[PDB]
């Protein structure tokens, strides 16, 4: 995930066309981060050591 | 459990702002989400504001903007609320409370789980 | 990158003239940008001044 | 403001089960559910019974129970006795990352 609760702002730049930008951010900041689960992560690892 | 103390008693005069105190004890003060509240006499509770002392950031209802701001401690460990702008509605009770957990992988401030409660204090301004 | 005090370690507020539709009517904008977007102008110490 | 919908007091009797209600829009009452209770004797601190809709914390009594059906709550409490005189509260998840309260109900045991 991205726990970040982020906010799109538009902005107008040139004739018609607009660009999306990241505005304010509400609440707290926080770590964007990836997880996976230990145990399973150990047997995979040996297993591809067995292999 | 554990326990926050407050200031003893705040009686002001308009335009003069407020500075109230809220020490920990029991516990690590730089571990938990501090939110402050308000309650008038005879009227219902009213929300003020949030402060991580991780870090420093803080929030506040959309009511209370520019009037209310708060600071942190590090070298004892205390949060502090200054009140701006005041008139004499504000004669109520004061409260700091121990919210939510800081983790750092999600957010974890409006969590209303105010387990724990100071004594408060009492600002007369007339 | 005081978002709501503090700072956030990832992300610049930055502030930019947009030329905008009329092109003769160019306005200040404000974005966050994320660090890894975000070069330094010029070696000097004018670090108050970035490009994408 | 806002500060959510609440009953300015409840009536009972002894024995009786009764809920203390709150309602208020889809954003702060039901699209989280951060609902958490607190009650007031007169002259007292708030005092925390019930957190994340319907759950008790140290040391509760298991007679309070809380409830949530789309935009409203209540706290539900079993076998009323007359130690439940006091003023009560509920907050719960404000609009942007804030925190809302109600306006308090009265705890009437006739
Ligand atoms: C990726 O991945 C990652 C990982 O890797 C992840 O992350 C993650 O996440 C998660 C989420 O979920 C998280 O979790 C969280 O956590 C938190 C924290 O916890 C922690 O801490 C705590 C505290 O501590 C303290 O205290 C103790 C005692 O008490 C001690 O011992 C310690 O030491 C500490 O101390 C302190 O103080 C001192 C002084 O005095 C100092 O010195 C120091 O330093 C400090 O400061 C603890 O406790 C915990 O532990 C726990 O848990 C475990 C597991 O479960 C267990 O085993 C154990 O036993 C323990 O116990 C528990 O449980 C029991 C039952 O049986 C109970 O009774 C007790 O009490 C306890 O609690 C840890 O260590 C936590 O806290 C949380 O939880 C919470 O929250 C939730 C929501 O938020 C809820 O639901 C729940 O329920 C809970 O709540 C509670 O609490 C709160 C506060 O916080 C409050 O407010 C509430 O209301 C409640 O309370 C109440 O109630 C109860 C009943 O009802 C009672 O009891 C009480 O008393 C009251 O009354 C959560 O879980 C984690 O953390 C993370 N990790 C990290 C690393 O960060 C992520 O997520 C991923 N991602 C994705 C995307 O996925
Ligand atoms: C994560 O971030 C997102 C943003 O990216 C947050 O999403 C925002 O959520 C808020 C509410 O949670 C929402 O605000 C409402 O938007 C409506 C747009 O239609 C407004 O109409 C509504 O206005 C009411 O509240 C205002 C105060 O905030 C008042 O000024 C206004 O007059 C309205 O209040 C009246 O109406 C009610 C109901 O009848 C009544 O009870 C009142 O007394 C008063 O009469 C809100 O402002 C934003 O629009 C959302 N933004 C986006 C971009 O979607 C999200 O909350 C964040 N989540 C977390 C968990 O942090
Ligand atoms: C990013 O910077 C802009 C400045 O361009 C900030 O906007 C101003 O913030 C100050 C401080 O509260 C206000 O006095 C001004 O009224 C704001 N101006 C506008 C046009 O909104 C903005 O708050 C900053 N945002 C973040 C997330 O850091
Ligand atoms: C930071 O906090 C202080 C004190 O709480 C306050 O007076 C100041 O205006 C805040 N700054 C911003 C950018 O929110």
């Amino acid at each position: 995930t991205r726990p970040n609760n982020n906010t799109r702002k538009s902005v107008r730049i040139g004739p018609g066309q607009t660009f999306y930008a990241t505005g304010d951010i509400i609440g707290d900041i926080k770590q964007a981060h990836c997880n996976i689960s230990e145990e399973k992560w150990n047997d995979t690892l040996q297993k591809v050591g067995i292999e | 459990q554990v326990q926050l103390v407050q200031s003893g008693a705040q009686m002001k005069n308009p335009g003069a702002s407020v500075k109230v105190s809220c020490a920990p004890s029991g516990y690590t003060f730089t571990d938990f989400y501090i939110h402050w509240l308000r309650q008038a006499p005879g009227q219902g509770l009213q929300w003020m504001g949030w402060m991580n002392p991780q870090t420093g950031r803080t929030n506040t209802a959309r009511n209370f903007q520019g009037r209310v701001t708060m600071t942190r401690d590090t070298s004892i460990g205390t949060a502090y609320m200054e009140l701006r702008s005041l008139t004499s509605d504000d004669t109520a009770i004061y409260y700091c409370t121990t919210g939510g957990w800081i983790s750092l992988y999600y957010d974890s401030s409006y969590y209303p789980n105010f387990d724990h409660w100071g004594q408060g204090t009492l600002l007369t301004v007339s | 990158a005081t978002v709501k005090n503090g700072t956030v370690e990832e992300m610049k507020n930055c502030s930019f003239n947009t030329t905008t539709e009329i092109r003769d009517k160019e306005k200040k904008e404000y974005a966050l940008f994320y660090k890894p977007d975000i070069v330094p102008l010029s070696e000097t110490n004018n670090t108050s001044e970035y490009r994408l | 403001q806002s500060a959510l919908t609440q009953p300015a007091s409840v009536s009972g009797s002894p024995g009786q089960s009764i809920t203390i209600s709150c309602t208020g829009t889809k954003y702060d009452v039901g699209s989280h559910d951060l609902v958490s209770w607190y009650q007031q004797y007169p002259g007292k601190v708030p005092k925390y019974m019930i957190y994340e809709v319907n759950k008790r914390p140290s040391g509760v009594s298991n007679r309070f129970s809380g409830s949530k059906s789309g935009n409203t709550a209540s706290l539900t409490i079993s076998g009323l006795r007359a130690e439940d005189e006091a003023d009560y509260y509920c907050c719960s998840f404000g609009g942007s990352a804030t925190v809302v309260c109600g306006g308090g109900t009265k705890v009437t045991v006739l």
